[PDB]
Order: structure tokens, then C-alpha cells, then sequence
């Protein structure tokens, strides 16, 4: 699995500056180009810039020519994006991605297809401050339903699993909604048959990263 | 700059039917400089096609690319269920530009939901808030209606819902409507119902509870 692994998502007050990391495989770091594409509601996939580590060369999009800077750390083959003087609009998922072409003698096509992508880093550009959720049993009364209400956090996101991975079939982790209070609220469920509530015990595994919260809550 | 325009916005076709997606450029681009991507819910995009029509590795034969000039197309020659997703075209002739995606929605026969209403956990009540949850499980189509009522008094403005994406296996949706009240109000009332209205239901279904057990 020749992969790309990224830093965690963050909340950032406007006018500040975030940096997102992109750690590669060595192969990728020698012979390919790594790009930063961001995606947000209302204008979708937006190219920002790209770096050729083997050359240390860069080419950013006009949209960011002063606020954005991309840097490598050869010691551990990590690429760094830094977007400066954050605006509200910057809020997005920022991906790093391998360009499809391998490097050529004469070069460098920064414009390229994107082969491999990382897993995503969600940058909330918000004046609100971090908050860890409060998880609450969703309790049942021949198939039953149960879950966990991951209520009241910030920013996005939280992840939810069941029995640290052992339960996955029938699991519905819903998309977070943003409340009038200004905090997020989420809901995971799983359906199981009634016979198993004598047999099996069910815990959800809630994890909200930017507050460093982790909870494991059993359900009746 | 070149402006990728994809059309239509959504495509709703059954498995085994052919999908064709249009991506138009604001000016002429060679076939060599085009990529297609697939994004399934909550993931990065996968490269499906580069240079107009070269399949990336591991990509099934049922995806093909074509076109040239200012009109490019991806055809999913015969849809799988698992091809429920959004799909993006990209010019990389100049400064990379992407379209705004096409969503393919996999058609299916009608499936009434199975409905489940959850009262508020004691640990939350000891905290002063009261969140009641109502689940609509595995229905199709996406059009459904959740009306909270408290002692036959119809609620409004206090409930939020969110909907899981189209399953890649059984192609249904699932929803989660949440009536929210103060611990105060939650005790002044007794019959907490949740009434569901969907195409698969002969007439609206009601689950409910009482504050008992």
C-alpha cells in the first residue's frame, strides 16, 4: 500500500495560518510530484499548488500566490502546505495527492492527473473554539436498534465505530448536523436482531480528535 | 482559465443500465490532458481515467472515456450498485480545473423504512437537555417526511435530520430526526411520537413512547 498520510484536521480563527502535512513512501517522494487540491461546498475541487521534492520546485495557483507555501522535509518525506492569513472561505478539506506522471528529464508538468490521494484534512476556519462531545446511550426496547448520540462538539470531525471494529454490518453513522447553538451533533446507529441482546454487548467507540477526546460507551 | 462544466447534475439509472456523463470545457483541450475521478461518500477521489481515455490501474472495464476538443464523456457502460457516487472531470492542459461533479443515484424498487424512536438517556437528563431521536432505516426513495408530535401537539422548528448516503450494497437511505427540548419541557409532557410518511407506506406509520419503560 504505497500511501499518503496527512495531519489531523483543525479549527483556525480567521486571519490566522494553518499548515497541513503530507507524509509519503519514499518511492513517491523520489520520482513523482505532490499536489494540494482543496474541496469545499459551493466551488468543489480547487487546485492550489504542487511541489516536486526531487527538484524542490513549486507552482501555486494564482488564487493563493501569497498566502500559500509548500515545503518538504526529506528526512521523513513529508510535504507541508501552509496557507496564511486565513479567510472564512478557506474552510475546506485539503487533500494531498500524487501526480500521475513520473518525473521526466526535461520537466516539470505541475498540471497533471492525480493517481494517489491522501485521506483528507478538514480545516474549519471558525472563531469558535474546540469542544469535546458528550456521548449518550441510544437504548433499545426480531431485529433491534441502538446507537450513540455524540452531542455538542466542535470542530468537525468525530469518528464512530462499534466494538473497536468488530461490529460493522448494519452500522449507520450519520452526517453531523450543526445546531442553532453553533455546536455539532451526530448520531450512529446499528441494527441487530433481538436474540443477541441476551448474548452480545455493544459499545460505540467515539473519537473527536481536535479536543483529544475518546469515549467508549456500552449500550443496554 | 478553463471552466469544466458537467451535466446533468444527477443521473438516476438502474444497475445494468448505461451511464454517460458530459464534461464540457470553456475552450479547446487536447484529449491527452483530461482526467476523471470518482468520489464515494466520505473519501478522497480515485483516478478512474487519465488522458481522456486511459484507465488507471485496477479500474473496471465498465468505465471508458471518450471525446475531444470541448466535449468529453465518461460512460459507465453498465452500472453496478457500488457505482453510486459523485464523479469529477479535470483539465490538466494548463492550470488544473475540475468540474463540480455529477452524482449517479442507483435506482431501486420501493422500500418502506423500518422506524425506531429513542427517548432521552438518563445521563443527558441529569445534564438539563432532552434529545429524542427517531430513525428511518433502509428506505427508497429518498423522499420521506418526519413529523414529531408531543401529546398530539405537532412540533415545529425544534427538530433536525441528517441522511446517510446511498448504500453501496442495498442502495437505500437512512435518516435520523431529532426532536430537542429542555429537561423542563420534557417532563411537562407524556406521549412522544414520531410519524413517518414515505412512498412505501400505505399510510403514515407512528412509533411513540411515554416516559415509562
Amino acid at each position: 500500500q504505497v500511501q499518503l498520510v496527512q495531519s489531523g484536521a483543525e479549527v483556525k480563527k480567521p486571519g490566522s495560518s494553518v499548515r497541513v502535512s503530507c507524509k509519503a513512501s519514499g518511492d513517491t517522494f523520489s520520482s513523482y510530484s505532490i499536489t494540494w487540491v482543496r474541496q469545499a461546498p459551493g466551488h468543489g475541487l480547487q487546485w492550489m499548488g504542487g511541489i516536486f521534492p526531487i527538484f524542490g520546485s513549486t507552482n501555486y495557483a494564482q488564487k493563493f500566490d501569497d498566502r500559500l507555501t509548500i515545503t518538504t522535509d526529506d528526512s521523513s518525506r513529508t510535504v507541508y502546505m501552509e496557507l496564511t492569513s486565513l479567510r472564512l472561505e478557506d474552510t475546506a478539506v485539503y487533500y494531498c495527492a500524487r501526480g500521475a506522471s513520473k518525473v521526466e528529464p526535461a520537466a516539470p508538468a505541475y498540471s497533471d492527473a492525480f493517481d494517489m490521494w491522501g485521506q483528507g484534512t478538514l480545516v474549519t476556519v471558525s472563531s469558535a473554539s474546540t469542544k469535546g462531545p458528550s456521548v449518550f446511550p441510544l437504548a433499545p426496547s426480531g431485529t433491534a436498534a441502538l446507537g450513540c448520540l455524540v452531542k455538542d462538539y466542535f470542530p468537525e470531525p468525530v469518528t464512530v465505530s462499534w466494538n473497536s471494529g468488530a461490529l460493522t454490518s448494519g452500522v449507520h453513522t450519520f452526517p453531523a448536523v450543526l445546531q442553532s447553538s453553533g455546536l455539532y451533533s451526530l448520531s450512529s446507529v446499528v441494527t441487530v436482531p433481538s436474540s443477541s441482546l441476551g448474548t452480545q454487548t455493544y459499545i460505540c467507540n467515539v473519537n473527536h480528535k481536535p479536543s483529544n477526546t475518546k469515549v467508549d460507551k456500552r449500550v443496554e | 482559465d478553463i471552466v469544466m462544466t458537467q451535466s446533468p447534475g444527477t443521473l438516476s439509472l438502474s444497475p445494468g443500465e448505461r451511464a454517460t456523463l458530459s464534461c464540457r470545457t470553456s475552450q479547446g483541450v487536447s484529449s491527452s490532458y483530461l482526467a476523471w475521478y470518482q468520489q464515494k461518500p466520505g473519501q478522497a477521489p480515485r483516478l478512474l481515467i487519465s488522458g481522456s481515455s486511459s484507465r488507471a490501474t485496477g479500474i473496471p472495464d465498465r468505465f471508458s472515456g471518450s471525446g475531444s476538443g470541448r466535449d468529453f464523456t465518461l460512460t459507465i457502460s453498465r452500472l453496478e450498485p457500488e457505482d453510486s457516487a459523485v464523479y469529477y472531470c479535470q483539465q490538466y492542459a494548463t492550470s488544473p480545473t475540475f468540474g463540480q461533479g455529477t452524482r449517479v443515484e442507483i435506482k431501486r424498487t420501493v422500500a418502506a423504512p423500518s422506524v425506531f424512536i429513542f427517548p432521552p438517556s438518563d445521563e443527558q437528563l441529569k445534564s438539563g437537555t432532552a434529545s429524542v431521536v427517531c430513525l428511518l432505516n433502509n428506505f427508497y426513495p429518498r423522499e420521506a417526511k418526519v413529523q414529531w408530535k408531543v401529546d398530539n401537539a405537532l412540533q415545529s422548528g425544534n427538530s433536525q435530520e441528517s441522511v446517510t448516503e446511498q448504500d453501496s450494497k442495498d442502495s437505500t437511505y437512512s435518516l435520523s430526526s431529532t426532536l430537542t427540548l429542555s429537561k423542563a419541557d420534557y417532563e411537562k409532557h407524556k406521549v412522544y411520537a414520531c410519524e413517518v410518511t414515505h412512498q412505501g407506506l400505505s399510510s403514515p406509520v407512528t412509533k411513540s413512547f411515554n416516559r415509562g419503560e
